[PDB]
């Protein structure tokens, strides 16, 4: 099981950001895959999940990013997308995205922890 | 609609209907499979009906457990199709559950 | 939405000694809570999950216990690896909330 | 039965309730969907030829019965 | 060997007597052979049901009925219903009047059903009943409607039973 | 014994229109009746079958309707792939089987 | 897929004899009936013959009764016709079809061959 992910960068303030990841050693569809982020010197912020390939309703965010974030899967090359559309200040952190439970799971559909991270991209807004 | 984290605040206490509203939505393939299968089931016994047969071979098919969950998910969200050529509907009572749903074609 | 609360702060002891951590959901979340353990530098790793199972790979020293608005997990044999920062994730209900990090530091 | 099980929480409203292996019986939530959840169910046990003179002669005789159509 | 329809009709001519009238349900389709001076000119019947065998009929009021019936049991829209209620925002292809107004015809305007079934809560059966009801139209325009409502209760309009709420998880 | 007629000759309907190609039955036909796509110079495929049932590798496009005496094939969205002759057949009165001389379906 | 591919077809006076053949695959050749059935360039189709599927019953159009002679080999699966004693027919296309049976007595063509083009004039 291997996760390798790719984005980040810079991003002007209100610009655009993709973050990517790529699955391996596991079947992407069979499973939900959620992103979190990481503040400098502060605490773990949920991002959002995109379901396991039996969903039309596909993604899920927090509060403050559910009005300017996209979560999206590629039609068949099994990749993950998470699209930071008009990045805000206080989104400058780090992303990861991870692996939720197996669609043979009770909890994923309404929750879960995880189990495997991604090495991480850095995004940073700045002028 | 159902939103946890207000429900769950207490142990001993849940809102009425509290389970059908925040139950697990159907999976996209199970919600079209059975409303395919209950669609037809329910059209040949109409068909039936009318020419006055009272075909009863039809009517044991139903399974009361699609049609109930097709009630949670269109109580949960309604859907349609389309001139809108689909729409279903369901509702909650506490003496009564029922399903409504139309399905509508043109010609013209 | 559901508040975090990890006590303690921050942590200092050495090689062979016993840690507890102890993190507190705003309001009850079954057993849908998760450990976690970031290096410096690294990535996350996750340590324990469904509050009490020990995830494959990880020390068997770990053991998880406590529920409601409570829970805690020890750190009985300290192994020079076991500097680290330990988190806690709420999966009972979106959105996932996590702690300020617990950092355990050799003395 | 339901109405037992209700009972040992009625501010459940029927919604099943969830016995932990300490003892304590709580008001259900959703998402723990364990075996553990009492007053939930996964399925419901829900329950709602012609035949020519010669061959019925033929079709009797053999077995030497009288009502042959079961 | 293999006759042609005309022998298998005329193979038990002439028919002097009724025959017991049958129910259209059990038969899967019809074809009408029409003889001349060697049975009266009589019109035949070969019925052909779902056990493979073929029942040959004189013309009556119950044949024909059954010949009706047959005949509209196929009518493409009642075919197709259900694989338009598959198809969800793209699916619809627009149907014949033809049918439009076969389906009219075919089809009674209202019917309302009670159906009792029986489900075990626990120790005990509950009896509840399911109303039914449906209309199907055919309007002015030829625009086909099928409408159903489905609706389960208990048979005094109890409350909490099993039938109501039965609380499946998903 | 049941001689089939149909009409018109040819019939002009614009891209993605719909034709209505009629088959009378000069004698009961019963819902014995069976219609097949002839392209330029390649074999008949079978098309339709009962009296509204259609043939695998035709889409939902083509409906067929009728009985008893009248029949009618009812093209939906002709494109162009749908352009081709149809011939409309009886098979209830066996020798002979008896066919019309067919629809020719051209661009408008 | 099934394929039945059709030959023997070519050009001869009247008076003389032409005998098509039909090489079936993708079924058994046993459980169903194999027909015959022309069409003249610009006109309707015409059945010519259909033989049983234990080829002891042979049936023809009246346009053709006491000439055609139609044959099969449940053990070859093959089908043949022969046209004897043949005449005045403007009938170009003659295609091998497969058939089905819905019913005991309801059967019609289910499958047809690419067809045989059988000129006859003197």
């Amino acid at each position: 099981v291997q996760l390798v992910q790719s984005g980040g960068g810079l991003v002007q303030p209100g610009g655009s950001l993709r973050v990517s990841c790529a699955a391996s050693g596991f079947s992407f569809s069979d499973h939900d895959m959620d992103w979190v982020r990481q503040a400098p010197g502060k605490g773990f912020e949920w991002v959002g999940r995109s379901r396991n390939k039996d969903y039309s309703s596909t993604t899920e965010y927090a509060a403050s990013v559910r009005g300017r974030f996209t979560i999206s899967r590629h039609t068949s090359e099994d990749l993950l997308y998470l699209e930071l559309n008009t990045v805000k200040t206080e989104d400058t952190a780090v992303y990861f995205c991870a692996r939720g439970p197996h669609h043979s799971d009770r909890s994923g559909y309404y929750g879960g922890t995880f189990d495997i991270w991604g090495q991480g991209t850095m995004v940073t807004v700045s002028s | 609609q159902c939103q946890r984290e207000t429900a769950e605040k207490n142990d001993y206490y849940r809102v009425p209907h509290y389970w059908d509203a925040c139950s697990r939505a159907l999976p996209d393939q199970t919600r079209y499979k059975y409303v395919e299968q209950l669609v037809d089931l329910t059209l040949n016994y109409h068909y039936d009906a009318s020419h006055g047969l009272d075909n009863f071979d039809v009517l044991k098919r139903i399974n009361v457990t699609e049609v109930s969950l097709l009630i949670s998910d269109f109580r949960r969200q309604n859907r349609r199709g389309g001139r809108t050529t689909f729409n279903a509907a369901g509702s909650l009572a506490p003496h009564a559950r029922s399903l409504e749903f139309s399905v509508r074609l043109f010609a013209n | 939405d559901i508040q975090m609360t990890q006590s303690p702060s921050s942590v200092s002891a050495s090689v062979g000694d016993r840690v507890i951590i102890t993190c507190r959901a705003s309001q009850g979340i079954s057993s849908w809570l998760a450990w976690y353990q970031q290096k410096p530098g690294r990535a996350p790793r996750l340590l324990i999950y469904d509050a009490s199972t020990l995830e494959s790979g990880v020390p068997s020293r770990f053991s998880g216990r406590g529920s409601g608005t409570e829970f805690t997990l020890t750190i009985n044999s300290l192994q020079p690896e076991d500097f680290a920062t330990y988190y806690c994730q709420q999966g009972n209900m979106f959105p996932l909330t996590f702690g300020g990090g617990t950092k355990v530091e050799i003395k | 039965t339901r109405q037992v099980v209700h009972n040992k929480l009625t501010s459940c409203n029927y919604n099943p309730l969830y016995l932990e292996a300490d003892g304590r019986i709580r008001c259900g939530k959703v998402n723990d969907k364990a075996q553990y959840l009492l007053g939930a169910a996964g399925s419901v046990p829900y329950r709602w030829r012609i035949v020519g003179l010669d061959q019925y002669l033929e079709s009797v005789k053999k077995h030497k019965r009288l009502d042959v159509c079961r | 060997t293999y006759s042609k329809p005309h022998d298998a009709a005329t193979f038990y001519c002439p028919f002097l007597y009724p025959s017991p009238p049958r129910s259209p349900l059990q038969f899967s389709g019809f074809q009408q052979v029409s003889t001349g001076p060697e049975c009266r000119n009589e019109t035949l019947y070969l019925l052909y049901n779902r056990e493979g065998q073929t029942l040959v009929e004189r013309s009556s009021t119950w044949v024909k009925k059954v010949i009706w019936y047959l005949s509209g049991r196929n009518q493409t829209i009642l075919q197709r219903m259900p694989q338009t209620a598959s198809k969800p925002s793209d699916g619809n292809v627009q149907i014949s009047v033809e049918d439009a107004k076969i389906f009219g015809a075919h089809m009674v305007p209202k019917q309302t059903k009670l159906l009792r079934f029986v489900v075990n809560d626990g120790t005990r059966y509950q009896m509840c009943v399911m109303k039914l009801e449906s209309w199907a139209h055919v309007f002015r325009d030829y625009s086909v409607s099928f409408q159903v409502r489905l609706t389960f209760t208990e048979a005094n309009n109890q409350t909490y039973t099993f039938c109501t709420h039965p609380n499946l998880i998903v």
